[PDB]
């Protein structure tokens, strides 16, 4: 009775969710639609919890998918899962509006399509036990999906006022300004509603996706087109404690919980080590869990911007550790007792900090179930480090010339630019504030 | 500082750190065995020695006995 | 059930259980409905937390339940600042 | 948890150490990636003590590359083990450089690159668990190792005192005067710094490295590439107290500690029986153990020119013979029965001196477990030639009329020429008045 709805939205979120269904059918080894395995049932002991059970066989997706631009949407109906999705329950098959690239196109779309867009998610809940919450999985690069995904993170904490907020915003490369060039003004209206008209954020910064990807996965070409791949990977990682059963935080709202001190601090920042191939040359003999979790407490593994002396300035305030699947359980506690004689882990300098380890299963899936696999979900007080990234080039653009008139076009026709930036120093300063 | 019975806490786990960083050459054999150190001197040092198991019947040839000559 | 807690069924680790569940009340019925009552509800949480570092450190033998090892973690982290 | 980073400095010190670190990677049994050799870890008891302590299998020289001659490194970075090294934290990829070929170009650019220098062996110091110290493998060929290698030998000498200090000082062929001029002066500013802010060093020449590769490697025509090998072989061998374990003065502050009667004299005489192809001849049934150091009881190996008729006007007062691998040791008592019959080392007469004995194990490598090694660690005081060698070079030079205004237009502007003089004086004195 945690039925969970995604809304999939924008031009990169709805394919970090098409490759997250994606996951599951490939983890759980059977068809989307059929049963050709026994691991289904032995290996997953909650089968529809994203998902609903047969009745015409045929698996069903607890998903929407919204866009101002029908061909992204019509990049799913392309790729054959189309027995895994429904193009008339499960997304609208054309759906247009803006152009788009605008911010302010999508957040007027979602005041006129106001009526239709709460009639969808819960239609899309209509069989359901019990709702959890929605996991608003949108797109913060481009206008589109940020324009009306940043809506609904106020509407859905007040006429739901008890259901979970919590979103996969990936950024546009931050190493371009010529894929979209109303980046710093997108970006930064949503941080205004991600830590005011929320609970606990994800923020993905997406040079630190091929960061790793020339050094864990060494593909010699970095490109912008590596976004997807490293994302779908953590999504359903942060869901074993819901689709395989859990102890203590048996829910994901456990997680979640105790990773939140204070509104405005609960940007997580995320950490997965199976990556690593020269783990797996090695795997044969049985990699060990007593050296994974000095990649968790010290950087090997980091989707967020950050510098190197903000691993000793900052310390991790809460930490979290979650080991999934076979992983020998019964020295996880034994490589735990190791940390604190070297110091590898960092606390503030005044009062209580916390290393907590949990474990779960999971199905049969030969990388985490067969190898030790290290999900890191951090609360480190080094967040401000991007916060002046973006704050930086932001104002920058502003010298340039740019969307001072050219956003005012549609919607915004007042001024309230600085106060979207006196509110971000007040974010900024609090945390540094909230620590001696 | 001279023996006591809480210096033996102290010791047990500072042999444990301290040849795990250095890694000792078997990762099973470091907590099968540990330095253990009761009268006083007025020093810990060569006040000292090892606690160490033994199997069936190998203990003929490794007495309790002459683990003693060996120690001192 | 060794390995659970135990806490030899008496010993003030189960008076510390007891009593940080006597506060655990009133942090759920202010939260739901007093400021100064609010920060008195923690002091009182503090008291007791400190009072268990004091009980980990007469439990500390050589070795003495699995669950005396992972408490000297929680020791060290009280020495890190 | 020993570990050591090379301080790789100047032309002649880049190519030294570039076939050291090529050794290492053919004794381990290792590949640049992973192990395919399990007397990697058999054989050698510490594989990190000179390389990155591994997490996922990974080994990193600690290295450290600046000079101003992009000539030398540009060599080193197109090598099937330029993937052992990685331009990261060592070096950069196509590195710049200085003038150079001057003492005060190097030693300039040594304080406005001092964030970089002193900051890049803490980027090799992060998983350490102790700090051995650093050897400063630097020339007194040219300008350049000798005007940033001046540098680094104050300033390892205050932010780190507690640190050894021990240098690798190379002289080029000292007769040189057409494409290098300015050596007796490059020289004596860091000769300066190596008797009060260095506490050992270990003296090579060259006039008796050329003395081996006629005789041991024997060319016809002098080459520099018969020069690398002897320096590369001799530096692997100090460690094998410590890279493999010992028992006594197993610390390289401990060998050194009985080495230095007290600083005023250090200055350590090396030599190398297995340079030569006719020393496995003496190892298919095992030549006796008796010999192996009555060949270093008056040495004709060494990588010190010095005359034989030098040895009864001085005394030796601490001698090290290091032997390695499969000697069958059983007779080596006896070796030490039959050192004070022949007295071909004068002992000093004013109180005992120290015939200093050892062994090692090694990898089961075939040099280093089958060829019998004697290994020179000498400390004799007939070097007093050598300085009175680079002192006659430099009292010439000044009547030329060279270097009295040429050298004092770039960071000299005041007199030290003289203090130069003096330095090398008390030195020379202190060295023949232990044995006095």
């Amino acid at each position: 009775p945690r039925e969970i709805i995604t809304l999939q939205l924008g031009q990169c979120g709805n394919q970090i969710g098409f490759e997250f269904w994606k996951q599951l059918c490939a983890e759980h080894g059977i068809s989307p639609e059929g049963i050709v395995e026994e691991f289904a049932t032995e290996g997953t002991d909650r089968k529809d919890v994203f998902f609903y059970q047969a009745d015409d066989e045929h698996y069903i997706p607890r998903a929407v998918l919204l866009d101002l631009e029908p061909r992204v949407i019509h990049s799913i109906l392309n790729s054959p899962y189309a027995n895994l999705y429904n193009p008339e329950n499960i997304y609208l098959s054309e759906h247009g509006g803006g152009a788009g690239n605008n911010w302010a196109s999508g957040f007027s779309q979602g005041e006129k399509i106001h009526e239709d867009i709460f009639d969808i998610i819960d239609r899309e809940a209509d069989g359901s036990d019990s709702l959890e919450g929605f996991v608003l999985c949108h797109s913060i690069a481009g206008g589109t999906g940020s324009g009306l995904g940043s809506y609904l993170l106020e509407r859905l904490n007040d006429r739901y006022p008890k259901k979970l907020v919590q979103t996969y915003s990936v950024f546009p490369n931050q190493d371009e300004m010529s894929h979209v060039v109303v980046q710093p003004y997108n970006s930064l209206l949503t941080l205004k509603r991600l830590t005011q008209n929320a609970d606990c954020v994800v923020v993905l910064d997406n040079t630190a996706l091929n960061r790793i990807a020339t050094d864990r996965l060494h593909i010699q070409n970095p490109s912008f087109s590596q976004i997807n791949q490293l994302v779908s990977t953590i999504m359903s990682a942060s869901t074993t404690t819901l689709r395989y059963p859990g102890y203590m935080n048996n829910d994901l709202i456990g997680l979640i919980a105790s990773l939140i001190p204070t509104p405005r601090l609960h940007f997580l920042m995320t950490g997965y080590t199976p990556l690593t191939t020269d783990q797996s040359v090695a795997s044969v003999r049985k990699t060990t869990v007593l050296d994974v979790m000095r990649r968790l407490l010290q950087p090997k593994n980091v989707m967020v911007s950050t510098g190197r002396d903000r691993q000793t300035n900052h310390c991790y305030i809460a930490i979290l550790n979650i080991i999934q699947g076979e992983v020998d359980p019964t020295q996880v506690h034994k490589s735990l007792q190791r940390i604190r004689e070297r110091k590898l882990a960092n606390f503030i300098p005044w009062g209580p900090a916390s290393i907590q380890v949990a474990l779960s299963r999971k199905s049969p899936y030969l990388p985490s179930a067969h190898r030790v696999s290290g999900l890191m979900m951090a609360n480190h007080t080094n967040i401000s480090s991007l916060f002046e990234r973006t704050c930086r080039q932001y104002d920058k653009l502003r010298k340039r010339e740019a969307f001072l008139e050219q956003f005012r076009k549609e919607d915004i026709f007042k001024d309230n630019f600085d106060e979207l930036d006196n509110s971000r120093e007040i974010v900024q300063q609090l945390i540094d504030e909230y620590h001696a | 500082t001279p023996p006591t019975a809480v210096t033996e806490h102290d010791v047990n786990v500072a042999f444990q750190l301290s040849a795990h960083k250095v890694l000792l050459d078997d990762d099973n054999l470091l907590p099968l065995l540990n330095l253990t150190i009761r009268e006083a001197p007025t020093s810990g040092w060569a006040a000292l020695g090892l606690s160490y198991k033994v199997q069936w019947p190998l203990h003929i040839l490794f007495t309790p006995a002459v683990l003693e000559k060996y120690n001192v | 059930l060794f390995r659970g807690l135990l806490t030899e069924k008496a010993a003030p680790l189960m008076n510390i259980i007891h009593s940080i569940f006597s506060l655990i009340l009133k942090f759920r019925l202010q939260l739901i409905s007093n400021f100064g009552l609010m920060q008195q509800s923690y002091n009182t949480f503090k008291y007791y937390s400190d009072f268990l570092f004091e009980v980990v450190s007469k439990l500390v033998n050589r070795g003495y339940q699995p669950h005396l090892e992972d408490f000297l973690l929680r020791i060290n982290f009280n020495s890190y600042y």
